[PDB]
RNA sequence: UUGACCUCAAAUCAGGUAGGAGUACCCGCUGAACUUAAGCAUAUCAAUAAGCGGAGGAAAAGAAACCAACCGGGAUUGCCUUAGUAACGGCGAGUGAAGCGGCAAAAGCUCAAAUUUGAAAUCUGGUACCUUCGGUGCCCGAGUUGUAAUUUGGAGAGGGCAACUUUGGGGCCGUUCCUUGUCUAUGUUCCUUGGAACAGGACGUCAUAGAGGGUGAGAAUCCCGUGUGGCGAGGAGUGCGGUUCUUUGUAAAGUGCCUUCGAAGAGUCGAGUUGUUUGGGAAUGCAGCUCUAAGUGGGUGGUAAAUUCCAUCUAAAGCUAAAUAUUGGCGAGAGACCGAUAGCGAACAAGUACAGUGAUGGAAAGAUGAAAAGAACUUUGAAAAGAGAGUGAAAAAGUACGUGAAAUUGUUGAAAGGGAAGGGCAUUUGAUCAGACAUGG
RNA sequence: GUCGAAUUUGGGUAUAGGGGCGAAAGACUAAUCGAACCAUCUAGUAGCUGGUUCCUGCCGAAGUUUCCCUCAGGAUAGCAG
RNA sequence: CGUGGAGGUCAGUGACGAAGCCUAGACCGUAAGGUCGGGUCGAACGGCCUCUAGUGCAGAUCUUGGUGGUAGUAGCAAAUAUUCAAAUGAGAACUUUGAAGACUGAAGUGGGGAAAGGUUCCACGUCAACAGCAGUUGGACGUGGGUUAGUCGAUCCUAAGAGAUGGGGAAGCUCCGUUUCAAAGGCCUGAAUGCAGGCCACCAUCGAAAGGGAAUCCGGUUAAGAUUCCGGAACCUGG
RNA sequence: CUAUCUAGCGAAACCACAGCCAAGGGAACGGGCUUGGCAGAAUCAGCGGGGAAAGAAGACCCUGUUGAGCUUGACUCUAGU
RNA sequence: AAACUUUCAACAACGGAUCUCUUGGUUCUCGCAUCGAUGAAGAACGCAGCGAAAUGCGAUACGUAAUGUGAAUUGCAGAAUUCCGUGAAUCAUCGAAUCUUUGAACGCACAUUGCGCCCCUUGGUAUUCCAGGGGGCAUGCCUGUUUGAGCGUCAUUU
C-alpha cells in the first residue's frame, strides 16, 4: 500500500482530482502504451499520447481498427481518430471518443523534445 | 453546534390556527413561515446532537488484557478452533506450525510466497485471493470499498525482511512474539488464528 | 429534586461548560510530535544531553522529608567546592541555582561528589573543531542517577 | 501572431514610440473593418501585441530610472523591497545583532561549550 | 548695536511612523438579564452574553518583596493529583482555589542610584568615498538638567597584593533546511457471456509495488499512480563536519589574598474609608478620595490588637526561548459521521433568486446514455405536435429524460348496490391456487 | 361637517423606544404602540396542554398515610416488578 | 422481530441480472416478520457469530413535499354603448381601416411637468407563457434604433439645519463646540522675482432640479430628440 | 343589474368516518348504539330547521408560588438634590 | 339493463418515495505563520470575434512580461497551427509590470462623475486668459532643518 505521509488514498479528493485536472496534467493521464514493436525499438511501455500518432484500437467495438491521432481532446479526457466515425442517419459523420488506455500507438509522431522524453526515461 | 440553529425564527404563538412550532422570520422566500429549530421540522436541528465528548476509546485491565491475548494464543495450538475460525488449515503437517528461522530474512516475495505455501499455509492464502468482494453498504465510499479474508498470521523474532516480502501479500500480517495483538489473535473476537511460527520466535514465547 | 437514599452530589455544570471543554485526540499526535521534537533537538544540539546536571536535595515538609530529590541546581558554595566558577558551570552543561543555600554537610558533600563525578565522565570539547568523534548519550540524570 | 517579446527588447525606445502609434492605427481601424463583417477574431492579437510592447517601453523605463538611483541611500518607493508592511519594517539584521558592550564580553569569557559524556 | 539661551511656533521643511481589515486563540476595560433558589430581594446564572481599547504566531506569565515552618524547597507555563477538599454560602440554592508530590519543557538576565574629571571616552543626521541590512573621512546637529565603559544584590566597587589561565573578525567547497523538476516493476493470451470484459473459466507475470483513481460492468499486471531507490535546477542562511586566511591583543575576560566600603527605585509601601471582586473568612485582589512611611529598614507568614522573639524574601523600574492556547488564516492526512426533507443555509451562476425604508431576512434546485448515436426521411397538421420510419444494449431510457412507490386520476375488465361504507364467525356460489402417483406391460 | 383661516398642502429640516411627539384618544411614532422594528442572551423557565414509533410471554397496581406558601405539584410509607 | 453502520465468517449472491418497486399468486411463524414464483428493473447485495447507534410512527391545530372532495361549483354584474362592412389571418364579439352610434364635456377620459419607475419610448419580427373570455393586438416575447444645449436645469448662493478645526469631555466606540479661553490670512503694486511697499482681516464646508440667480427666440425637421439638431435672427459672461 | 341557461376561465371555507326519523338508555339534548318507523337510480332551482355548522388553544370565571400598563408612607432601592 | 358509485386487476396518468449513485458537508488529527498610507479588507463600473451569470481580469482589462512544459484550444468561427520549436495552451509557475472609479482613504466635496490651489510642458498672439499632457497640496506624532515670536532671559552696548 501507500507508504508516505504525502499520499492519499482517499476515494474523494481522488475523484477531484482527476476532474479538477488542468490541461498540463491531463496530458500524462491521457498516456497510451506502446505497440510490441515500438516497446521493442524504444524499450518504454507507455508514453503520453499525442495528435497524429498512428493507433490501434485494443478494446471496445472498434478494437482491430486503425488511424491517426486527430486530436486528443482533454477537455474531454478523450481522443478522436481519423477512419473512426460514427455515419448518422442525417448522411453526416461524427467523430467517436476513444480512451489512450484502449488504444495502443503503432507509429510515433517524433520532434525533438519527443525524441528527448524517450532517451530521458530509463529505458 | 450551529446546525439548524442559524436562524431568527420565533413562534407565531396560539390563534393563527397553526402549530406553535418555531418559524422563519420575513418573506419573500418559501424559507419564511417555515417550521424552525425542533427535530420534527426539516431543516432544522437534530434531537440529542451527537458530541465529541461521547466516550470513545475504552478502558481494560492490563491483567486482564493479558489473559484475553493469553487464551487468543493458546487458541491457535487448538486444531480445531483453528479449522473452525475459517481457517485452510486442512491438511499440514501439524499445529502449531514452527518454521526455520531463515524465514525472517527472506526479502522477496516470489521467495516468501512458496515459502508459505511450502509450509502448507498455500490453502489459506488462495482463501484471502477470493474473498475479496465490493463492501455490503455506505462505507464503500467510506474509503471501505473491499472485503476479504484473514490469511495467515506470521510471527518472527528479529525483522531481517520478511516484513516487507509479505507486507504486500493479500490476508498475511506480521507481528513480534514480543507484542503480540489480540486483534489480530482473535479477529472478530474469534478464536484460532492460524499462525506460523520461526524457530526463533517459538523458543523466545516462554 | 431529592429522592430514594443516595448520597449528595455537587456536580458544577450550571455554567455553559459545553463551551470549555477540552478532549485529547491529540494525546496520539501530542506525543509522536512531542518526541520528533526532542529527537531533533540532540541532532541539532549535537554530543550534548539535552540537559544539565541536577542536584541532590532533600524536599520539603512533614511528608516528603523522607525521600530525596532532585533540586534545581548545584547552588553557590558546590560550585566552587567542585573548584569551577557559575559562569562557567552553565557552559559545561550543569544547573545552577543561586537561591537555596547550604543548611546541611551530608547533601552538601553528597552534591559536590555529585559534581566532579559528573566532571570526571564527561569530556569537554576544546576551541577547535578538532574532536574526539563523540558519541552521544542523551540522558544525564539517569547517566549518574540519585 | 503579433508583437514578441525579446525582439522588442532590442529595438530603441523612439522606435518603439512608432511601433506603438501603427498598432493604434491598426487596431483603431480594424475596430471599422470589425462592424461590416461577421465578427473579426484577429483584433485579439493586435491589442495583446500592444499591450507588449507597452510591457516593454515600461521595462525599459523602469530599469533606466533603476539605473540612475543605483547605489542612493533614498530610492522611489515604486522600486522599493514590497515584502511586507510588517516586515519592512522590523529591524534591520545589523539591529538585530547589536549586543550591549557588558554582553559581547560575556558572550566570550564563556560561551557555550560542546561536550559528551562517554561510559 | 551685535551674539547666544530657555520656552514656544510655522513650512507642500528632510526622513518616517499611526489609522483600517481580521478576530479561533491572546491582554485588558465595560457589563447584563433570561435562569436556579420549586416564591423572592443577597446569592445563582457570571467575574458569562452583548459593547469598548491592544497584540502575536502564539499572546501572556517569569528569574521571587515566592512556597514553605521541612533534614526545607527555589523563575514562569501546562498536564496529573491535591479537590468537589480548606474555605465562601437567606451556612439555603449553591460556590470553591492553594502549598507539597509525579510529568512536560527547561535558560537565564539589565537597568536606575558611583567622578572619564589627566581630558563625552556617547550618539542622530548630512556628505563625498567604497566592499551597501553597512563601512570610513569630513561637516551641522544632540548632549553635562548626564551621552559611553564600569557595577545589579547571586552582588559588587575602590584600593593593596601575588602569580597562572583565556580570545578575535571575515568567505571559498560540502551537509541540513525551503522552493522545485525528473528517472525508477509486471498479460491487455485463450474461451464463454455482453453493446462494452473491467465478468467467470484457462495459462501466465511482477510484488520493498494487491493504497487510490481512471478506463463502455468487481482491473496489482490497460493508463495515472503506489513501493524502493537514483539523478537535476533555484533559494535561503547560520546551526552541523570540512577550507585556507587575516591578528583580534599598545584590547578584553576569568581566578587568589589583605583591609576598607558596599549607593539598591515615594503621593510610593502602608493605612483609613467607599465601591467592587475573591474560596480568602476583623476584609483575596482592584480602584476612588483622604492620611502618608522607614533604612539592624521593608514586605509576607490566611483571627482582629499590644508586647517579645523566630522564619523567609527585597516592593514601589526592565528584557527573555520552550513546554501552553487556538469554531480564524495557509497546506495536508484521516473517520464504525451525513448520503440531496440528510450533511454547513448553500453537493448547483448560494449568502445566490426574492423580501424589507432600514438593521436584517434568506430559499428552492444533483442522476438521458458507454456514446448524442439528441430521432435523417415520409405523412396528416395553421402550428405545438401526431402517425410512420430511424438511433440505441434498452425509447419499458426522447433533453417532461436512471429506478419511478403512495395519495389521486383515465380507460378496460370483473363484481356489488331500497337513507353511508368498512369489520367478526360460518357456509352456498364463482374465480383462483395447490400439496399427492410409482409398482409389471 | 367645513370651505379665507387655529385653512389645505409639496419639499427641505428637527425630535427615537421608558424615548419621542400628543388642541389628550393611551392617541401617534412605516397595515406594528397601555412601550416600535432588528439581532443576540435563547433550545429563556413551565408544578401547565399536546405527542411520544416493533411483536409476543409472565407478574401486576393506585387515587390512601404523614410532612410540605401543600390543595392541578413533591417528599414519605403503602400497593407493584 | 426489524433498520443504518462495524470486526469475523460463509473462498455467500449477482450484468446468464444485485438493490428497489408491483403482484384479489405460494409457503413458514401466535405475532413482529421470514421465504418463494411472476412482472418491471439496472450494479450492487445477503446468511450466521459478534459490535454499535441520529434504529421501528397514525396522530403532536407536528415539519416539508405532493394530492383530493368541495367543483366545472362561488364567481368573471361599479365606472351610460355599441352596430355594419372591409382588410389581414389557419383562425377575428376583441387586430387595422372605413362608416354609423356615443362618451369624457376643459376643475376633461385634453395638452405638459414634480416625486417615483428605468427603456416602459420607437421600429421590425413575433404569440409558448402573461393580459382571471379572446387574441392576428400589447406596457408581453425577440432583435435592433433612440435622449446632441455658452442661453433649460444641475453646478453658484445662502435657509431651517448639518459639520471639520485650537480645543474641553468620555475607559472607549465617541460627546460637546462653529467663533468660540487659538500665534487661524490673502489680496493689489512696484523693486521675472525675492526683498521693500502697503492696505484689509471673526472665521472650512454641506445644505433648494418649487427660494436667490448672467444670458434665445421664431420657422423647419425624426419611426422615435429638440428653447439642445438645421436655417435665420439675437444675447450673456470671459478673454 | 344579478341570480338562472350557455361558451370560455375558474378559486376558497371546511372535511374522524359520515349524513332520514321516534323513543330508549347513554358523559343527564344521537348520523351511528338498542327497539320501532321504514327504505328505490340519477338529479335542478330555492331555503335557512338541524349539522349542539364555520371563523379563533374563551377576553368572562377560577387556577398558576406565569406576566405586563398603572398607583401608593407597600418591601428594597435610585438619578437629582 | 344502463348511467352513476364502490372494490380489485391491467395499461395509461399524477407525483418523486424507494434503491443505487456523491468533485459536498461534518468531525478528529498534523504541519506552517504571511493583510494595510509601497493604498489592505470591502465596493462600484468596466474588460471576450460572438457572454447574461459564475470565474478571471482592469483602458496593457477571461489578461502583458518572466520561468517551465512540449501541441493544442474546441460551442461555432478564427487563425498563422508559425511543432527538431525562443514554442501550441481557458496548461503549470510566477520573481516583472499594468492595476479604471473607490474604499483607513490624503486639496475640498460627494443623493454632484461638483469645486479650488501649486509645479512642468504643448497648442491658441499669451507672465496674466482658455485649453491638452505630466507631477503635486490630509491628520496627529517623532527626529532633524530652515524661518520666526516672547522685557521668560543672560550677555554686549558705544
Ligand atoms: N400537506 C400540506 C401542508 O401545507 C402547509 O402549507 C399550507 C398552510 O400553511 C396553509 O394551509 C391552510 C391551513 O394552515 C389552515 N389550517 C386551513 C386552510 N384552509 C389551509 O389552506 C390550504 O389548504 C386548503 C385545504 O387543502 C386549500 O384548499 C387551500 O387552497 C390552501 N391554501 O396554506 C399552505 C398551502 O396549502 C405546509 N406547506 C406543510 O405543512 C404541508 O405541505
Ligand atoms: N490458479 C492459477 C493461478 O491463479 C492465481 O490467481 C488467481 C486469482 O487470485 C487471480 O485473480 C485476481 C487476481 O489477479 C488479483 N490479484 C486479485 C483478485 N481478487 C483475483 O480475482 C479472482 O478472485 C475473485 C474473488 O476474489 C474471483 O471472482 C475470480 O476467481 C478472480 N477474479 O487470478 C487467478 C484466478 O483464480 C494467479 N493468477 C497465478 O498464480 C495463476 O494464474
Ligand atoms: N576586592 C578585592 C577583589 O577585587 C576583585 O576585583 C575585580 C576587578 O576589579 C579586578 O580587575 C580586573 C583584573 O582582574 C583584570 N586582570 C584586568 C581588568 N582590567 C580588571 O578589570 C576591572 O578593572 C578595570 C580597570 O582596569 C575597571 O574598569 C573595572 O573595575 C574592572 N573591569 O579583577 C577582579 C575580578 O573579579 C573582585 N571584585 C574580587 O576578587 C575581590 O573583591
Ligand atoms: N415530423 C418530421 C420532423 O420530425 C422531427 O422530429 C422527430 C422527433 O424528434 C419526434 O419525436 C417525438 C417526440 O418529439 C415527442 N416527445 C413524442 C415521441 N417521443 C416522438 O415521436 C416520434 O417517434 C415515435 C417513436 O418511433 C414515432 O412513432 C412518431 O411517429 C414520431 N413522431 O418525432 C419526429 C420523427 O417523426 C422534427 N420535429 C422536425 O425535423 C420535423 O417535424
Ligand atoms: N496628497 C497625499 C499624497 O497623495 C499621493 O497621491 C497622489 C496621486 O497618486 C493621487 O491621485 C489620485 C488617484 O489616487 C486616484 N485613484 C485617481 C484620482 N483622479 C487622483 O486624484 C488626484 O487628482 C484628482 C483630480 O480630480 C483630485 O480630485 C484628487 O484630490 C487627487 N488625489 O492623488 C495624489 C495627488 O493629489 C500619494 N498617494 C501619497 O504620497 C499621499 O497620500
Ligand atoms: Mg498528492
Ligand atoms: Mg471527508
Ligand atoms: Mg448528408
Ligand atoms: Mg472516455
Ligand atoms: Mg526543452
Ligand atoms: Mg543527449
Ligand atoms: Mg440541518
Ligand atoms: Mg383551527
Ligand atoms: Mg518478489
Ligand atoms: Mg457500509
Ligand atoms: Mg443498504
Ligand atoms: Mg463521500
Ligand atoms: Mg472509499
Ligand atoms: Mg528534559
Ligand atoms: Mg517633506
Ligand atoms: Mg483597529
Ligand atoms: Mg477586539
Ligand atoms: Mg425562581
Ligand atoms: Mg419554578
Ligand atoms: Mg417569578
Ligand atoms: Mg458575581
Ligand atoms: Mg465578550
Ligand atoms: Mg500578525
Ligand atoms: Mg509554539
Ligand atoms: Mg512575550
Ligand atoms: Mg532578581
Ligand atoms: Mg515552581
Ligand atoms: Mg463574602
Ligand atoms: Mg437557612
Ligand atoms: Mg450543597
Ligand atoms: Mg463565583
Ligand atoms: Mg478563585
Ligand atoms: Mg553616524
Ligand atoms: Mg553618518
Ligand atoms: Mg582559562
Ligand atoms: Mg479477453
Ligand atoms: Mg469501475
Ligand atoms: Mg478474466
Ligand atoms: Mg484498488
Ligand atoms: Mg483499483
Ligand atoms: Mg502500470
Ligand atoms: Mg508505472
Ligand atoms: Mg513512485
Ligand atoms: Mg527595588
Ligand atoms: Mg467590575
Ligand atoms: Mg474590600
Ligand atoms: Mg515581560
Ligand atoms: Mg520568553
Ligand atoms: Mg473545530
Ligand atoms: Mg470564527
Ligand atoms: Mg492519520
Ligand atoms: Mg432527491
Ligand atoms: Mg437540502
Ligand atoms: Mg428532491
Ligand atoms: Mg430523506
Ligand atoms: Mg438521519
Ligand atoms: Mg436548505
Ligand atoms: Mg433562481
Ligand atoms: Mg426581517
Ligand atoms: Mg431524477
Ligand atoms: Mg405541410
Ligand atoms: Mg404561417
Ligand atoms: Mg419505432
Ligand atoms: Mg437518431
Ligand atoms: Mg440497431
Ligand atoms: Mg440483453
Ligand atoms: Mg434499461
Ligand atoms: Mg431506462
Ligand atoms: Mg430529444
Ligand atoms: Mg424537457
Ligand atoms: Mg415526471
Ligand atoms: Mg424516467
Ligand atoms: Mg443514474
Ligand atoms: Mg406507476
Ligand atoms: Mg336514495
Ligand atoms: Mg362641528
Ligand atoms: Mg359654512
Ligand atoms: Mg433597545
Ligand atoms: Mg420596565
Ligand atoms: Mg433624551
Ligand atoms: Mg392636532
Ligand atoms: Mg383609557
Ligand atoms: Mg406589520
Ligand atoms: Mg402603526
Ligand atoms: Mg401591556
Ligand atoms: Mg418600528
Ligand atoms: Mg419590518
Ligand atoms: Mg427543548
Ligand atoms: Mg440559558
Ligand atoms: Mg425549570
Ligand atoms: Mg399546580
Ligand atoms: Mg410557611
Ligand atoms: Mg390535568
Ligand atoms: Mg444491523
Ligand atoms: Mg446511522
Ligand atoms: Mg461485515
Ligand atoms: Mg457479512
Ligand atoms: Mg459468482
Ligand atoms: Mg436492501
Ligand atoms: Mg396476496
Ligand atoms: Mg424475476
Ligand atoms: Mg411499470
Ligand atoms: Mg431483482
Ligand atoms: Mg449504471
Ligand atoms: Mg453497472
Ligand atoms: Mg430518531
Ligand atoms: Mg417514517
Ligand atoms: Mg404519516
Ligand atoms: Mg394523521
Ligand atoms: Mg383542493
Ligand atoms: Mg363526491
Ligand atoms: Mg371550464
Ligand atoms: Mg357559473
Ligand atoms: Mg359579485
Ligand atoms: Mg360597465
Ligand atoms: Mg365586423
Ligand atoms: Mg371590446
Ligand atoms: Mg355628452
Ligand atoms: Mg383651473
Ligand atoms: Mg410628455
Ligand atoms: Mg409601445
Ligand atoms: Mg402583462
Ligand atoms: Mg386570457
Ligand atoms: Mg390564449
Ligand atoms: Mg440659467
Ligand atoms: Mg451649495
Ligand atoms: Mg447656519
Ligand atoms: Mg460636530
Ligand atoms: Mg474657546
Ligand atoms: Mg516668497
Ligand atoms: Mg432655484
Ligand atoms: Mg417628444
Ligand atoms: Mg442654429
Ligand atoms: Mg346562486
Ligand atoms: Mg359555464
Ligand atoms: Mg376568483
Ligand atoms: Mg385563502
Ligand atoms: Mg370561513
Ligand atoms: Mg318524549
Ligand atoms: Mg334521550
Ligand atoms: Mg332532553
Ligand atoms: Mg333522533
Ligand atoms: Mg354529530
Ligand atoms: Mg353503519
Ligand atoms: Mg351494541
Ligand atoms: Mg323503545
Ligand atoms: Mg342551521
Ligand atoms: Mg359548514
Ligand atoms: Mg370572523
Ligand atoms: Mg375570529
Ligand atoms: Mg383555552
Ligand atoms: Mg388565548
Ligand atoms: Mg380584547
Ligand atoms: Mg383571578
Ligand atoms: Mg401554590
Ligand atoms: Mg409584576
Ligand atoms: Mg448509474
Ligand atoms: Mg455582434
Ligand atoms: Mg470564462
Ligand atoms: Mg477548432
Ligand atoms: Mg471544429
Ligand atoms: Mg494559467
Ligand atoms: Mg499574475
Ligand atoms: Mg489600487
Ligand atoms: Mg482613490
Ligand atoms: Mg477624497
Ligand atoms: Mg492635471
Amino acid at each position: 500500500a501507500k507508504q508516505s505521509l504525502d499520499v492519499s488514498s482517499d476515494r474523494r479528493k481522488a475523484r477531484k482530482a482527476y476532474f479538477t485536472a488542468p490541461s498540463s496534467q491531463r496530458r500524462v493521464l491521457l498516456s497510451a502504451p506502446l505497440s510490441k514493436e515500438l516497446r521493442a525499438q524504444y524499450g518504454i511501455k507507455a508514453l503520453p499520447i499525442r495528435r497524429d500518432d498512428e493507433v490501434l484500437v485494443v478494446r471496445g467495438s472498434k478494437k482491430g481498427q486503425e488511424g491517426k491521432i486527430s486530436s486528443v481532446y482533454r477537455l474531454k479526457f478523450a481522443v478522436q481518430v481519423d477512419k473512426v466515425t460514427k455515419e448518422k442517419v442525417n448522411g453526416a459523420s461524427v467523430p467517436i471518443n476513444l480512451h489512450p488506455s484502449k488504444l495502443v500507438i503503432t507509429k510515433l509522431h517524433l520532434d525533438k523534445d519527443r525524441k528527448a522524453l524517450i532517451q530521458r526515461k530509463g529505458g | 453546534e450551529k446546525a439548524g440553529h442559524q436562524t431568527s425564527a420565533e413562534s407565531w404563538g396560539t390563534g393563527r390556527a397553526v402549530a406553535r412550532i418555531p418559524r422563519v422570520g420575513g418573506g419573500g422566500t418559501g424559507r419564511s413561515g417555515q417550521g424552525a429549530f425542533g427535530n420534527m421540522c426539516r431543516g432544522g436541528r437534530m434531537f440529542a446532537p451527537t458530541k465529541t465528548w461521547r466516550k470513545w476509546n475504552v478502558k481494560v485491565n492490563h491483567n486482564e488484557k493479558r489473559y484475553a491475548t493469553a487464551s487468543a494464543i493458546a487458541a491457535t495450538a487448538v486444531a480445531s478452533l483453528v479449522l473452525a475460525r475459517g481457517h485452510r488449515v486442512e491438511k499440514i503437517p501439524e499445529i502449531p506450525l514452527v518454521v526455520s528461522t531463515d524465514l525472517e530474512s527472506i526479502q522477496k516475495t516470489k521467495e516468501a510466497v512458496a515459502a508459505l505455501k511450502a509450509v502448507g499455509a498455500h490453502s489459506d492464502l488462495l482463501k484471502v485471493l477470493k474473498s475479496k468482494k465490493l463492501r455490503a453498504g455506505k462505507g464503500k465510499y467510506r474509503n471501505r470499498r473491499w472485503t476479504q479474508r484473514r490469511g495467515p498470521l506470521v510471527v518472527y523474532a528479529e525483522d531481517n525482511g520478511i516484513v516487507k516480502a509479505l507486507r504486500n501479500v493479500p490476508g498475511v500480517e506480521t507481528a513480534n512474539v514480543a507484542s503480540l495483538n489480540l486483534l489480530q489473535l482473535a479477529p472478530g473476537a474469534h478464536l484460532g488464528r492460524f499462525v506460523i511460527w520461526t524457530e526463533a520466535a517459538f523458543t523466545k514465547l516462554d | 429534586a431529592i429522592s430514594k437514599n443516595l448520597p449528595i452530589l455537587k456536580n458544577h455544570f450550571r455554567k455553559h461548560w459545553q463551551e470549555r471543554v477540552k478532549v485529547h485526540f491529540d494525546q496520539a499526535g501530542k506525543k509522536v510530535s512531542r518526541r520528533n521534537a526532542r529527537a531533533t533537538r540532540a541532532a541539532k544540539i549535537a554530543p550534548r544531553p539535552l540537559d544539565l546536571l541536577r542536584p541532590v536535595v532533600r524536599a520539603p515538609t512533614v511528608k516528603y522529608n523522607r525521600k530525596v530529590r532532585a533540586g534545581r541546581g548545584f547552588t553557590l558554595a558546590e560550585v566552587k567546592a567542585a573548584g569551577l566558577t557559575a559562569a562557567y558551570a552553565r557552559t559545561i552543561g550543569i544547573a545552577v541555582d543561586h537561591r537555596r543555600q547550604n543548611r546541611n554537610q551530608e547533601i552538601f558533600d553528597a552534591n559536590v561528589q555529585r559534581l566532579k563525578e559528573y566532571q570526571s565522565k564527561i569530556i569537554v570539547f576544546p576551541r577547535n573543531g578538532k574532536a574526539p568523534e563523540a558519541e552521544q548519550v542523551l540522558s544525564a540524570a539517569a547517566t549518574f542517577p540519585i | 501572431a503579433g508583437v514578441k517579446a525579446y525582439e522588442l527588447r532590442t529595438k530603441s525606445k523612439e522606435q518603439l514610440a512608432s511601433q506603438l502609434v501603427d498598432l493604434k492605427k491598426e487596431l483603431a481601424e480594424l475596430k471599422v473593418q470589425k462592424l461590416s463583417r461577421p465578427s473579426l477574431p484577429k483584433i485579439k492579437t493586435v491589442r495583446k501585441s500592444i499591450a507588449c510592447v507597452l510591457t516593454v517601453i515600461n521595462e525599459q523605463q523602469r530599469e533606466a530610472v533603476r539605473q540612475l538611483y543605483k547605489g542612493k541611500k533614498y530610492q522611489p518607493k515604486d522600486l522599493r523591497a514590497k515584502k511586507t508592511r510588517a516586515l519592512r519594517r522590523a529591524l534591520t539584521k545589523f539591529e538585530a545583532s547589536q549586543v550591549t558592550e557588558k554582553q559581547r564580553k560575556k558572550q566570550i569569557a564563556f560561551p557555550q561549550r560542546k561536550y559528551a559524556i562517554k561510559a
